[PDB]
This record gives structure tokens, C-alpha cells and sequence, in this order.
């Protein structure tokens, strides 16, 4: 439809800050090639 | 001949060997441009990310010794450098490795550190050659310094914002003219979570983790701040001490009189025309009294309790203000001026505290940061640091190499030919040990993806006429001129990590047991 007409409207930073935000974790969790572990002491 | 009759301590030293090998590699994966991070989870359930080797050693819990040492190595490395440590250790290994080649070889191990300590010196004065004087002066190539040595962690991501943020950072915590070791405590990091990486914040001025005690004062103009030690509450002695009450009037006579007492004490304060307060902590003894908090909200001051007594000379650094420990000497004369502090509001909630602008410049500095990941936030300022420390490492000398490996395919080429010419077994040895520095370019291209054997060769086959300028491009993926690619190191970076890994495996070389303790 027209969420223009229809006023299915959401505030710009909701999705603004979220790219950003997605883009930071995404950029952080692809760079791991290796985890490592350690049982507890 | 002479005959051996134990092995125990060669099959010791080849334990130690293997052990390190094994640890070089496993760190050879992050490196250079092409550095790949890691993540350990602690056994108390920490996590943690991170592309510097050292800070994954620190977190290494190594149960062999040897590498335990290079772990300490690192260390140093750190303590000297900041990255190389990636470099230094695979450096490290792979010494060891033709070492161990050397050992069924069965060439005495005394004779192989000799001939490291006249392969190192040749290196170093090979190094001495190369290298390039750079006046401090020259930001750009600070700059591209900078980013050479950024371009390895993840906050290459916003490099090109972050660089500069760091050397003008430097720049004005540093005297440009003595060209001496400036401290990096000098600098504050802000470990602030959320925000973006991009919002990264540098702060000329001032500003503190604490929050404000005063509900009503937000922001200030024309700052004239006071940082104060002494306590503001009910007087009490270092030593015992009582009111005694036995009588009629002592009860408002000591109440009324406390409140005149804290009220002198502030009249004093505003007499002094000071508007912004700093408390530290008085954990031993009654700190501000909330009384005075109600007169200094009534006297309308902005303040602040709970100032740690370590950073009290940085602030005082910072804003160049002296603190004062007793009424007479709280005095307009020591009364710090700032054009502007006040409290920012960012996380939602998350507010901090601001002081921007100084009438006294202090040569110290503050450093944000911000970013969505808290690990991310760590390792940023890991790379932030480092970036810092080769700068300084910079500043203690003038002089500056291109990164990327083309100083280590030099040297193996210029050791290759000088151990012709070296005669005896040690010619080997240097033959071995040049094949050691044969390894980092090498673990480029697998970082690089490209076929290391054929770009390294023809790397060495380029340089034996494409001096140290010239080397492997990551961004093309071929081999160019680094220095035309502007991937920079300074000098002192590898010559610390060669002589660093040096001295150890020459220690390394003496070991031949190991005894379990108590």
C-alpha cells in the first residue's frame, strides 16, 4: 500500500542508530577466527 | 671424538622448541593489515576479544614455561612498542624453529647465540641504514605513521577518524622541542559504553566518570572551579574525641553551632568566589556533610564529591589548579577558572561530567570513547593505546621504516650474502637465521590469501634491486612500493623486537632442564 497514506510512519534514528549499530556488531563478530575456553579455576 | 651421553636436555630443549613453535603459529594468524583477532572466555566467565597478541598472552594461561617467557617477552615488547608484539613473537618462534634445525644438525648450542649476537649486530646496523630521519615536526607522517600501525586492529573501521584524534592528542600533551620520552599516563581514556566508535570523542579540557551531587546545577558558564581535600561535616578529630552533654543549653548550642560552623565554612568558600567544588574521597572520616550540600545548593555551587586520590595531581595536571587541605588557604589566588564544565547526558542516562577550556592549559589530555560492542570499547582503546605508544616510541627516535615486511626480506637478503661471506659453521647459523625473518612476509601473503613461496622469492628477487621501499601490497594484493603505499613503521619497533627475542632465545639456548618443585 501507501504507509504514507496509511500512517504507518516510525521515527528515523530507530532505524538510523540500528544500521549503525548492526554494522558495529556485525563488523565485530565476523573479525573472530578462534575461540578459547578455560574451565572454571 | 668426544662422545654425548645424555639426551635429556636435548629432547628438553626440543620440548621447549615445539612448545614455541606451537605458540608462534597459533598467534601467526593475526598480524599486519591482515590481522585477525581472537577471543578467549576466562575460567571466572570473562570474555574477551582482542587482535593484540600481548593482551591475548596476558590472557593466555600457558602451562609450559618457555613461552610463559615469551609471554613475558611480549610484555616488554608492550612495554616498549605496542604492536610487534604480534610481529615480535612469531619473530620469535620461528628463530627457534631453524634453531631446532640447527640442533639435529648438532651444532652446540653455545656457539648458535654467538653467531645470533654477531647476526644481531649486523641486523641492527642494517636497520641503522635503512631507516629514515624524521623531524617530530612532520604531522603527516606522524599521521602516516599512525595509521600504518592502525590499520592491524578493528578500529580501522573509523582509522581515518581515529588517526588523527591520536596525534593531535600528542601533539599537545608533548613539548615538540626536547624530543624526550613523554609519559602516556599524561592521557586519560574514557571508557564510556554505547555511542558509535565514531562518536570517539577527544577532549581538550576535562572530564570525570563521577556524577553531581547537587540536584537543580546541570550546566555552568564561566567555571571558576575549586577541588577541595578536607572534609565538609561534623568536625571529628583524628583522635577520640566526644561531645559530652550534661546540661540544658548544650543542645542547641552544639546544634545551632554545627551548622554555623559548616555555614562559616561555605561563607568562606563563596567568599572566595568559587563556583564548581571537587571532593575526593575521606573514606577514613566523614566526608561533605549533606547540610553544607543543602547551604552550597543554597549558595547555588556547583560540586562534586568522591574525587580519587590518585587522580588528583592528573587533574590538577588537567586544570592546573592546586587543591586545598585547610580554610585559610582555600584563596581566589589558587582558584582555578574554567570557560565552561558542566554534565553531559548521553547513554539515554548515562551522564558524564564535562570541562571544556582552561585559562592554564595543563599538557595533559582525555581521550572518549564510545561504541555499541564493551568488548569492542576495550580493544579500541588497546589500539588507541598502542597507536599512542609508537607515536612516543617515534618521539624517542627520529628516524622511520616502512611497515609491511620489507625491512625483515632485506635483511634476510643482506644477511643472506653477509653469512656467505662469514665463514664456519656460524655461517649456517646466520643462514638459519636469516631464514627466520623469511617467515613474516611469508605470513603476510597467507594473511594476504596470496601464494607466499612466489611473492616472497620474487619479493627477495624485486629487492635484491627493490630496496626497502618497495614490498607486498595488501590493497592491490600484489608487491608495490610501500612506502609510495604509505605503510610506515619507526625504527626502534623492530630493532626492539630483534634485539628483544635475541637476548631470549640465547637464554633459551642455555636452558637444558627443568626440575619440578614444591
Amino acid at each position: 500500500r501507501d504507509n504514507k497514506q496509511a500512517g504507518v510512519f516510525e521515527p528515523t534514528i530507530v532505524k538510523v542508530k540500528s544500521l549503525k549499530f548492526a554494522t558495529e556488531a556485525a563488523i565485530t563478530i565476523l573479525r573472530i577466527d578462534d575461540l578459547i575456553k578455560l574451565h572454571p579455576e | 671424538g668426544a662422545y654425548q651421553d645424555r639426551d635429556k636436555p636435548a629432547q628438553i630443549r626440543f620440548s621447549n622448541i615445539s612448545a614455541a613453535k606451537a605458540v608462534a603459529d597459533a598467534i601467526r594468524t593475526s598480524l599486519g593489515p591482515k590481522g585477525m583477532d581472537k577471543m578467549i572466555q576466562d575460567g571466572k566467565g570473562d570474555v574477551t576479544i582482542t587482535n593484540d597478541g600481548a593482551t591475548i598472552l596476558k590472557q593466555m594461561q600457558v602451562l609450559h614455561p618457555a613461552a610463559r617467557m615469551l609471554v613475558e617477552l611480549s610484555k616488554a615488547q608492550d612495554i616498549e612498542a605496542g604492536d610487534g608484539t604480534t610481529s615480535v613473537v612469531i619473530i620469535a618462534g620461528s628463530l627457534l624453529d631453524s634453531c631446532t634445525k640447527l640442533l639435529q644438525k648438532g651444532i652446540h648450542p653455545t656457539i648458535i647465540s654467538e653467531s645470533f649476537q654477531k647476526a644481531l649486530e649486523k641486523g641492527i646496523e642494517i636497520l641503522t641504514d635503512m631507516s629514515r630521519p624524521v623531524e617530530l615536526s612532520d604531522r603527516e607522517t606522524l599521521l602516516n605513521s599512525a595509521t600504518t600501525s592502525l590499520n592491524s586492529k578493528v578500529v580501522s573501521q573509523y582509522s581515518s577518524l581515529l588517526s588523527p584524534m591520536s596525534v593531535n592528542a600528542v601533539m599537545k600533551v608533548i613539548d615538540p622541542a626536547t624530543a624526550t620520552s613523554v609519559d602516556l599516563r599524561d592521557i586519560k581514556i574514557v571508557k564510556k559504553l554505547g555511542g558509535t566508535i565514531d562518536d570517539c570523542e577527544l577532549v581538550e579540557g576535562l572530564v570525570l566518570t563521577q556524577k553531581v551531587s547537587n540536584s537543580g546545577i546541570t550546566r555552568v558558564e564561566k567555571a571558576k572551579i575549586g577541588l577541595i581535600q578536607f572534609c565538609l561535616s561534623a568536625p571529628k578529630t583524628d583522635m577520640d574525641n566526644q561531645i559530652v552533654v550534661s546540661d540544658y543549653a548544650q543542645m542547641d548550642r552544639v546544634l545551632r553551632e554545627e551548622r554555623a560552623y559548616i555555614l562559616n565554612l561555605v561563607k568562606q568558600i563563596k567568599k572566595t568566589g568559587c563556583n564548581v567544588l571537587l571532593i575526593q574521597k575521606s573514606i577514613l572520616r566523614d566526608a561533605l556533610s549533606d547540610l553544607a550540600l543543602h547551604f552550597l545548593n543554597k549558595m547555588k555551587i556547583m560540586v562534586i564529591k568522591d574525587i580519587e586520590r590518585e587522580d588528583i595531581e592528573f587533574i590538577c595536571k588537567t586544570i592546573g589548579t592546586k587543591p586545598v587541605a585547610h580554610i585559610d588557604q582555600f584563596t581566589a589566588d589558587m582558584l582555578g577558572s574554567a570557560e565552561l564544565a558542566e554534565e553531559v547526558n548521553l547513554n539515554g542516562s548515562g551522564k558524564l561530567l564535562k570541562i571544556t577550556g582552561c585559562a592554564s592549559p595543563g599538557k595533559t589530555v582525555t581521550i572518549v570513547v564510545r561504541g555499541s560492542n564493551k568488548l569492542v570499547i576495550e580493544e579500541a582503546e588497546r589500539s588507541i593505546h598502542d597507536a599512542l605508544c609508537v607515536i612516543r616510541c617515534l618521539v624517542k627516535k627520529r628516524a622511520l621504516i616502512a611497515g609491511g615486511g620489507a625491512p625483515e626480506i632485506e635483511l634476510a637478503l643482506r644477511l643472506t650474502e653477509y653469512s656467505r661471506t662469514l665463514s664456519g659453521m656460524e655461517s649456517y647459523c646466520v643462514r638459519a637465521f636469516a631464514d627466520a625473518m623469511e617467515v613474516i612476509p611469508s605470513t603476510l601473503a597467507e594473511n594476504a590469501g596470496l601464494n607466499p613461496i612466489s611473492t616472497v622469492t620474487e619479493l627477495r628477487n624485486r629487492h635484491a634491486q627493490g630496496e626497502k621501499t618497495a614490498g607486498i601490497n595488501v590493497r592491490k594484493g600484489g608487491i608495490s612500493n610501500i612506502l609510495e603505499e604509505l605503510v610506515v613503521q619507526p625504527l626502534l619497533v623492530s630493532v626492539s623486537a630483534l634485539t628483544l627475542a635475541t637476548e631470549t632465545v640465547r637464554s633459551i639456548l642455555k636452558i637444558d632442564d627443568v626440575v619440578n618443585t614444591r
